[PDB]
């Protein structure tokens, strides 16, 4: 119910030709396991100057029980949101 | 996005009311929803919340066991059943678009409705006593009426109808000076009288 | 945390910076929210998640949350920013509001209150009741404290919130309920209105 709101917000900013999401800012990847919501927020917390992810960031805050404010591979945010989007659609079995 | 509150009014202590709040402009079933009240002249007091993720509900300790928050997603409407009403429950009640997700409180509140007025008073309705204010400035004192409001005339060359004051019995007073046609038709009286020292 | 304390009043001149505080135990560990309520309307979200501005909110509004204090800053405060501002946070399964700060933007020079103290009426005295009507008008900013007297009278007093007049100055009213046996008793009752640290007062005798 509320997750599909998050999903379709991801889908909306993942749209074909718009400029790449948040210039070429890049964040730390995360394992799409458990605690993915809090992890996605903490990796997207330090993105600077990008209003296209603001609704996304506020929405994810409703999915993590605490206030936020593994580093193997750093990925473009456009690819980070694409990765998380496929994981969330899967949990919406 | 609009939140249309309704169902307020005047009620005696121990009575009951049921507020409603028609929601529009957003997917209602996905967001938690809250009621927040504001007693006249005081600050904001959160009342209750209904999660948009769970059926879990939350209440301020001043209303638990007496107030019941409810929602109907098919009609996009939020409700607040208020039983065993007390005088301190007198306030304007706002319906507030609350948070998305399971931890809706970390998302926060957003849009607020305009609110409906709920007044809890044991007093019965009553017309006012009108008294002269002798002297420049000439006045007319409107005393002991219930409930609100009341309008004063003089038929406006520098005249002021000061806001009413509530007294410890639950009735109201006011005055209006000029540098008096009173209508309180909650009680259906209309007095007019003139002054001279 | 459970008790969010805000200073009752904040006053600046237009163009100055207004800083509104909100203190709470470990408030820096929670998300802070700020709500703006202009007179006569419902609150509007101005700051969420400590520092974010929602859509359509003027850019002069900014927030910070650190330690045990959340701060709302209005840079170059304008006339339309006059409002009651409210702090808010979540604790123990409840929403907790700050006690609120009235932010007054001084738009006009100070105006001292004009007072008119009316005596009990001849008709009301025959009704076994006595009311002293102290009427305060034409003052700015809109905040006065009134005290009745020349021993202090705690009880029988009721005062109205100040309200805007035709000329956008402010007016207020104070009533002291008496019985006729106290009215011809003491030689003169006093109405003392305290405006901006200065006090005009008026008395009345039978």
């Amino acid at each position: 119910t509320a997750l599909k709101e998050l999903i379709e917000e991801l889908v909306n900013i993942t749209q074909n030709q718009k400029a790449p999401l948040c210039n070429g800012s890049m964040v730390w990847s995360i394992n799409l396991t458990a605690g993915v919501y809090c992890a996605a927020l903490e990796s997207l917390i330090n993105v600077s100057g990008c209003s296209a992810i603001e609704k996304t960031q506020r929405m994810l805050n409703g999915f993590c029980p605490h206030k936020v404010s593994v580093r193997d591979t750093k990925i473009e945010v456009a690819q980070f949101v694409k990765d998380l989007l496929v994981h969330l659609k899967k949990l919406f079995r | 996005v609009q939140l249309l509150e309704s169902g307020g009014g005047l009620v005696q202590p121990g009575g009951s009311l049921r507020l409603s709040c028609a929601a529009s402009g957003f997917t209602f079933s996905s967001y938690a929803m809250s009621w927040v009240r504001q007693a006249p002249g005081k600050g904001l007091e959160w009342v209750s919340a209904f999660s948009g993720w769970d059926v879990s509900t939350y209440y301020a300790d001043s209303v638990k066991g007496r107030f019941t928050i409810s929602r109907d997603n098919s009609k996009n409407t939020l409700y607040l059943q208020m039983n065993s009403l007390r005088a301190e429950d007198t306030a304007v009640y706002y319906c507030v678009q609350d948070g998305l997700g399971p931890y809706f409180y970390n998302y926060g509140m957003d849009v607020w409705g305009q609110g409906t007025t709920v007044t809890v008073s044991s007093a019965s309705t009553k017309g006012p006593s009108v008294f002269p204010l002798a002297p420049a400035a000439l006045g007319c004192l409107v005393k002991d009426y219930f409930p609100e409001p009341v309008t004063v005339s003089w038929n406006t060359s520098g005249v002021h109808t000061f806001p009413a004051v509530l007294q410890s019995s639950g009735l109201y007073s006011l005055s209006s000076v000029v540098t008096c046609n009173v209508n309180h038709k909650p009680s259906n009286t209309k007095v007019d009288k003139k002054v001279e020292p | 945390s459970y008790e969010l304390t805000q200073p009752p009043s904040v006053s600046v001149s237009p163009g100055q910076t207004a800083s509104i505080t909100c203190s709470g135990d470990k408030l820096g560990d929670k998300y802070s929210f700020w709500f703006q309520q202009k007179p006569g309307q419902s609150p509007v979200l101005v700051i969420y998640h400590d520092s974010k501005r929602p859509s359509g909110i003027p850019e002069r509004f900014s927030g910070s949350n650190s330690g045990d204090t959340a701060t709302l800053t209005i840079s170059g405060t304008r006339a339309m920013d006059e409002a009651d501002y409210y702090c808010q946070a979540w604790d123990s399964s409840t929403y907790v509001f700050g006690t609120g700060t009235k932010v007054t933007v001084l738009g006009q020079p100070k105006a001292a209150p004009s007072v008119t103290l009316f005596p009990p009426s001849s008709e009301e005295l025959q009704a076994n009741k006595a009311t002293l009507v102290c009427l305060i008008s034409d003052f700015y900013p809109g905040a006065v404290t009134v005290a009745w007297k020349s021993s202090p009278v705690k009880a029988g007093v009721e005062t109205t919130t100040p309200s805007k007049q035709s000329n956008n100055k402010y007016a207020a009213s104070s009533y002291l309920s008496l019985t006729p046996e106290q009215w011809k008793s003491h030689r003169s009752y006093s109405c003392q209105v305290t405006h901006e640290g200065s006090t005009v007062e008026k008395t009345v005798a039978p």
